[PDB]
């Protein structure tokens, strides 16, 4: 009896979303201005 | 003044072979560019 299962997952967010299967040319992307997006967030408030 | 002789030899053979393979492969690439929403009159706001 044999088994193998394979799970692969890219998630991108920011930069040129086109380039998230080649890395080199994302991290080339990283410094267009059209790209950047909110990566994390280290304060909310209530809108309250 | 006399001689009998006799031979009985049998034999049996079996072989039985299952082999089932399996494979599935699932691929999904979902780029999302936002959401649009439409106001119904029960939200009650101007844009309707």
């Amino acid at each position: 009896s044999q088994n193998r299962k394979l799970n692969v997952k890219y998630i991108v967010n920011g930069g040129d979303y086109t380039k998230i299967q080649n890395t080199e040319e994302w991290v080339a992307s990283t410094n267009q201005s059209e790209h950047w997006r909110v990566i994390e967030v280290t304060e909310v408030t209530a809108v309250a | 003044f006399i001689t009998a002789n006799s031979e009985y030899s049998e034999s049996s053979s079996f072989k039985n072979t299952e082999t089932e393979k399996s494979m599935y492969t699932s691929s999904r690439y979902l780029f999302p560019q936002g959401r649009i929403d439409f106001t119904t009159p029960d939200s009650g706001f101007d844009d309707v």
